[PDB]
């Protein structure tokens, strides 16, 4: 056989190569190293995501890489499309998909920046993953709440407080007009607070709230832990004490371990709460990386009841025209491909359940209007400091919250323009509302870049 | 019923409940009101009287907001609470009306 | 109270702190906003990542922020030093340190980029740690191996090979001279090549392969997939054939359903190889992300036997002095800050097992002289396409690069200068190897770039 | 090598060492055999408490006994400070100290007496330990009890009554005012008592009694048994009764059992009593033994919730400084040293929850001036014998203890003196409950030897 | 009802009490409290450690205390018997006999210093016990061993041996000759050697040993553990490598866990060497604790197939005479009273089986003849120091101890009298043996006082 090195363009680029429905398609924005074509840093990323290597093998031989090799099949200035066989995928894991497609190819010497864009996942490589355990329609069947989104906070300070002190809390939360509360990212389970200690009391203080408003409750309980044993046993805690939540830190934890957790969580009739934590070390820069509609795209065929999707006004980075695009990916049975957006293909979801967008971080009443106007109705917008921050703490914070989303609903569906009208909406609230007027006037000064 | 700490003793005076109060300022710990119509050993989480008087400098301060809580809450049993950030948790708490 | 928002500095700017010998440090290379002052974005980072948010809360009240609050206590030019004290971490848990100090801090408009640097992790939180289930000195124990560093190499192609065929190539390269084979990353059960089908052919080939040779062999078996039930019964299996190893992607895994794994290796009694897929997605920015000696760090706390670190002369980038300090961070009971390393601060690891650095990708016969003194003994050479590539197949590239690790270790060992003398030395052996002659006839022209 | 015997001190005695700060700390009292020199009889402990015997053997040079070896590095009258480095002992294992700091060194001909006073927990090692399942504060949240010492009692006689009676007892204390009620010691089950029986009657009577009072209540049930899985099933059955509470005798069950049947508290949500039974086997001598405040550190380390200090004034022997010393390494976050209550080392008690200290012993009304005034609030005084005693029976006592209680609590917190006016409060409070007046008039002539 | 404190002497004190069969009993030597004259002493610690307390209680009217009080019965200067009914005591629990028998009696202020000298256990609680898992008789059974003392020998240093290292001292000692090995007391799981690790290479060393020699062999592998669970766990990875002993250290890991391994033991068909490490702690001085005869008959009745019992001549106290008796108590079906040797009780023990002897500590060749004529042949001689402490290391220590007994046995059966030439028994057995020789000249001056 004929032994040496030889350009990856030779076999793992190919530009007459027409996708089929059921490749697996990406798109690449590569930076190569100087003096490298696009041409043959696509056609690395291709060879050693697929079936490539550096050098020529005898083994090539005793197979048919017609068959098995990814091929980039088309460039587009610093954006290339690779196509990959449905065949080199295992069935229902995400963890085998970043192992090819994200495993070696960001750390070659020959491209120094590499960003994965988009990803087309084929119906016929969905049908392999459950989705979500719940779903949205079931989750508002099970929550018995329509026509608006629902409210939510992450109960601060982050850490430090005890399990009983965290329960008050959430009782004051729940009671002043929240739908939920939750805990933060990194509370699992600590010196100061212990997670079966927390796990008692935050539920005594669900089912109190629940009595005493007669909405339904529930607190998002962190299960995240050091081992997927560990993160099992806490789920099986919650569902024990009758939560309808748990919650899980995904990229942390991990997609095997979420992977673990959301099929328990189905069988103990939990829905699942995820938290995006460590999403930005890597979604954030434009030139290196995973981009989050990818991560969104994931999520959802694992199987998330929510996942964080940014707020664009608020504390944290986001783009409204990309967030919008992340919303139809998780919500809609099919969205079409949308340049503007930076929706590179078009996604068909096959039938799997929708997903709950989550809106967090930096956000006070005087959002509410852009929140509405960018996700609808079927969102979660979560209050953290801007419920505990009220003037007079977190119950009278709560209902400002509450009232602000439903005022603002209201105008909507009357044909108001809520952009355009927000703080009158807002104000004419307030006259009724003591609560969402002090709201208003400590944060009416508080604004973060767009 | 009883209502734990000093339940078991007459019932406290004005006096007496001031001078709970000044040993819980005294020592820097923080008092605070809470009321039920509700007591009793299902009820961990009476209503708070506004928040912990975290900025609170006097017992008569303290007395002041007891009767404006009795005031609007007749029917309810009220206790005083007195609390440490430090151990994180409360260090006293006793009924101080009864309905 | 007083609500209302107040500037992250005041609670979360502290230079007059002095760091405890139990706070976990940390080193942050921060870009900050245009016009948000560098003090203000350390708070930031130092406040969202421990017990601060936007604005302020009625509850801080409640507990006592000077105890559990994090502080920035020293800004020196782009790097942020920010101490956590010890009660805000779980004990025992990577996937806690992960949701606290790259949780969210890295998505703030006030901070345009973050990368962290280093990480000290106290002896204390260590102690709540297992590190690896075999280490190096139980894992030559093990092999009967001493006195040289170890050959192993990716079946190849990637994807694509029957059970059968993967088996074969598996039993070339072992009955050639390799103590050990893997498979790629990325092959784990596929319809080309179900799991089952791979694990029973290639224990046969190692079994093989052991007796004709006289030397304990090995295959790392990838367990991977996309469950951590799925990935302990394929563990399971793998012991039950008797297999020395089994090998996980412990990044795309992930660290939770990876400690899992970790603890049922050493129950079965199974040598763990981790791979460090995705590490690079990362990694790889020095201007936004977490350095992979944080990442190696984490690695040896869980527990891997070897974790992959870089070959600096192959394929995938690689510098020579933070190859260095991670191959330290891994192998010694204590390693010496050196920002020249990337190592901003020290690291006692406080009796924990030693981890095996695995140099793999794009390498082959004339980078031995350099690998043998970058890495010493206490490595793994991997030669994928370095051994199936050879003219004459996968047995006679196993022969080359066996040869040639012996031929430079008894050079240096002799006192001779493998570096300045290393094309002499290969030539030298080469005299009595054929492979190894026919190895540096083909690739002699291959070459990658090297940055010290 | 060097075969023979040497003089243990040649490598186990080293003035010159300096601890550090993640090595184990002994003080060890020495009384050494006539004729055997102080550092000879320390250097044998240190030996034979580590890596030593009494002849030397050629595997000493396979390891690095200078890394290994315990160390006394300093000798102070009969007092020997012994260093052991933190690799010696294995992580989270109660056991393994004892096995090797008071396993075979008490019986040497070389040392005639010897006595373990203290000992230093090194915070890297305390991080390996969970500590208490509930800890104080945890547990005053789940009785909604804050401002008081809280009120319990032994039922008696110990043995002899039937489960209906024993229930029965249990009722009229705890309506009567008593927060909680536990089996003795000993109780366990027996012919004329079985666990089942009681366990279901008693909880009847718990809930009776929470019910008609208002105020959360708990039995101690004693899960004590002859091997760790009927403990743990006793413990099952406890949780499955709703009690809030289980009870060990963690010295006579043993420390491996003890660890089992706290872990599966915390699993079950069940707080745990902890009985010092046996405790003066160990530590009732000056000369020989060890101190209980080793065995309180353990207990902390492992996980109760609360365990039994002593009274001072009471029937069961304990010195008022070493008391006061005790109560503060059971609840404090950080106890500095003071030789004069037997403290010989600091102890950094790392985050770990702290354990209520428990009062038991032949107490009654008129010690509970001095009992506030040695423990404070965070503590449980039990009144067996001084409840059941009463003219009137066990609900009477009960009330006269509560209201004992309170009344001098009340009386402390408006700045009066307890002890300076002790009976004057009694006898205030006597005037509105006459079951407190009947309780002073049997008793008061009851008086137990005391020793500061 | 009598309310009020009564002398503990009026209920607990019957000097014309007769012992039942059935009753358990206690010798307890009391130092009473200056004043505190002997009776009131003894009738307090019947009381407290029965059904009495320190006041009357109106409760003790619903029970009769005359069928379960213990009593004191005879007092004899200084020691006190005293009776406890059969009732009193939960069936097949050492754990309930300590809680009950040592549980608040030392520590009273009435009295200074107590030691519980001797206990006898009734027939009928015996049989609430089911003893050793395997016996002396079935032990040699299993070994193919008779007629001589056993030998073995802990591995040196104590602590700081890998785990191959390990291995390798056990394969030179067993391939020199002698029966067993053994894991040092404080020996576990640590950094520098794993359990695992170690109960792998050594079972390697021991099949390796049995192979070479023709002779079974055997490690006994410490299960010693922080909790139930994980002794358990080590005891069942012993039994996968086909180990027949497993080691615990009975008094530091406790009864409880004890009987917990025991049971194990039994049904994983291992052989179970017991360690008394703590013991000295509190059986060492003559006026406090507990006397280890005592300990060695709860150990036999949990079910320990070897116990250590002293050496006499070594470097750890013991005395010659209470010794000889322990080793009746351990070894016999029937045990008299005997002033002479401190057993205070006749001692049936109902068919239980017999448990091994351990002599162990500070010993050489040298005391050989002390040793076979102390235990006879029914025990083990363990030499660690003297085995790795040979010139010429492990091997030729091995062979030299071996040697050594087997020359002694020897001697003795054909009629000699080994204490009066054991030093010319050990010269002739040497002249054929240069290790055994080589040990005599290197430990000749080496002795301990008696
Ligand atoms: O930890 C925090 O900052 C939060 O609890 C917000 O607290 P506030 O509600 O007090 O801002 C959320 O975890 C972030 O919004 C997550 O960011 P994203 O939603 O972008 O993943
Ligand atoms: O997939 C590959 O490319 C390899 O199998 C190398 O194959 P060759 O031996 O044929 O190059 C290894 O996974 C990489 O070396 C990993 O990169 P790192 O070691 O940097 O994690
Ligand atoms: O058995 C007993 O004597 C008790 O029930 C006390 O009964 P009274 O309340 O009737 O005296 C307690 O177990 C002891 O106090 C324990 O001693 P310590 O607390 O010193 O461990
Ligand atoms: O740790 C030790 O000292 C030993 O290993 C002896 O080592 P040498 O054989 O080197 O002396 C044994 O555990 C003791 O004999 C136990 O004492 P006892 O048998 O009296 O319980
Ligand atoms: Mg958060
Ligand atoms: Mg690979
Ligand atoms: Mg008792
Ligand atoms: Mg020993």
């Amino acid at each position: 056989y004929e032994a040496g090195v030889r350009p990856y363009r030779e076999t793992y680029y190919d530009p007459d190569y027409e996708p089929k429905d059921t490749d697996l398609l990406c798109a690449f924005r590569i930076t190569p190293k100087p003096g490298v074509p696009m041409e043959e840093a696509a056609a690395a990323v291709a060879a050693e995501s697929s079936t490539g290597t550096w050098t020529e093998v005898w083994s090539n031989l005793l197979t048919d890489l017609e068959r098995y090799k990814a091929r980039c099949y088309r460039i587009e200035g610093d954006v290339a499309y690779i196509a990959y066989p449905l065949d080199l995928f295992e069935e229902g894991s995400i963890v085998n998909i970043m192992s090819s497609i994200v495993g070696n190819v960001f750390g070659f010497k020959a491209v120094q920046a590499l960003r994965l864009e988009d990803m087309r996942i084929p119906v016929a490589y969905l049908k392999t993953f459950p989705g979500p355990p719940t779903g949205i329609q079931v989750e508002r069947d099970r929550l018995n709440k329509y026509g608006r989104p629902l409210l939510g906070g992450t109960i601060k300070p982050k850490l430090g407080l005890s399990a009983k002190n965290y329960a008050r809390v959430v009782y004051e939360c729940l009671r002043g007009g929240l739908d939920t509360t939750k805990d933060d990212e990194n509370l699992n389970s600590q010196p100061f607070n212990r997670w079966r200690d927390r796990f008692l009391y935050v539920m005594e203080a669900v089912r109190k709230a629940e009595a005493e408003t007669g909405e339904r409750k529930g607190h998002w309980l962190n299960v995240t832990a050091g081992s997927t044993e560990e993160m099992l046993k806490r789920a099986e805690f919650a569902a024990e004490l009758g939560s309808r939540y748990i919650m899980v830190d995904f990229l942390t934890a991990g997609f095997a371990a979420f992977a673990s957790v959301r099929r328990r969580a189905e069988e103990l009739g939990l829905m699942l709460h995820c938290h995006r934590a460590m999403h930005a070390v890597f979604d954030r820069q434009p030139n290196h990386g995973i981009h989050f509609r990818v991560l969104a795209k994931w999520l959802r065929m694992v199987g998330g009841d929510h996942v964080h999707t940014g707020t664009v006004v608020g504390k944290l980075e986001g783009d409204r025209a990309e967030t919008l695009g992340i919303a139809d990916l998780l919500r809609e049975d099919y969205v079409p491909a949308d340049p503007g957006r930076g929706l590179f293909f078009d996604q068909d979801w096959a039938g799997l359940k929708p997903v709950f967008p989550v809106a967090s971080g930096g956000i006070h009443v005087w959002h509410v209007p852009d929140l509405v106007s960018i996700f609808g109705d079927d969102a979660f917008f979560l209050f953290g400091g801007g419920t505990h921050g009220h003037p007079r703490g977190s119950r009278a914070g709560a209902t400002a919250n509450r009232v602000a989303v439903e005022a603002v609903v209201q105008a909507r569906n009357e044909g108001r323009d809520i952009l355009a009208e927000g703080r009158e909406i807002l104000e004419e609230a307030a006259r009724s509302c003591p609560e969402l007027r002090e709201a208003m006037e400590l944060w009416g000064d508080v604004k973060f870049e767009v | 019923m009883h209502t734990e700490t000093f339940s078991y003793l007459p019932p406290l005076t004005d006096e007496e409940i001031k001078k709970q109060v000044e040993y819980i300022l005294k020592n820097g710990w923080i008092p605070g009101i809470e009321y039920t119509d509700e007591p009793g050993p299902h009820n961990s989480y009476w209503s708070f009287w506004k928040l912990p008087f975290f900025n609170a400098e006097t017992a008569e301060e303290v007395m002041e907001e007891l009767e404006a809580c009795r005031e609007a809450n007749p029917d309810c049993y009220i206790k005083i609470t007195g609390y440490d950030n430090i151990r994180q948790g409360q260090v006293l708490s006793f009924v101080a009306y009864r309905p």
